[PDB]
């Protein structure tokens, strides 16, 4: 019965971290995404910018 | 407890799935950016190229 005591227990003290995780990475996903978004925006802006500059 | 952490489960796998579809719209608007505005200021190249070439034309005349 003291296993089962801890498998409730743990199992449900898994999802905690798993959920915890989870969010985790979410946020990551909308960090990675802010950064890539941003690199395609400077990507043209530099690439626009400089290649005006040189052939004006 | 049991009802807590299964949903909580669901309700953060969905947000994740949400936030990676998010990831590769946002992705998508990324590189089709990327290609739309590259071309733009190629096109706005040819223009600043046109004036000047017109310019130089209008000195001559």
């Amino acid at each position: 019965l003291g296993d089962f005591m801890d498998k409730r227990d743990a199992s449900i003290k898994e999802q905690l971290s798993g959920v915890k995780d989870t969010s985790s990475e979410v946020k990551q996903l909308e960090e990675q995404a802010n950064a890539v978004m941003r690199a395609a925006r400077a990507e043209i802006s530099a690439a626009l910018n400089k290649m005006k500059k040189e052939t004006q | 407890t049991i009802r807590n952490s299964e949903e909580l489960r669901g309700k953060a796998i969905e947000q994740l799935e949400k936030a990676r579809a998010r990831l590769k719209k946002v992705e998508m608007d990324a590189d089709q950016f990327r290609v739309n505005g590259y071309s733009e200021i190629e096109r706005e190249k040819m223009n600043l190229i046109n004036s000047t070439y017109k310019t130089l034309e209008q000195f001559e005349n």
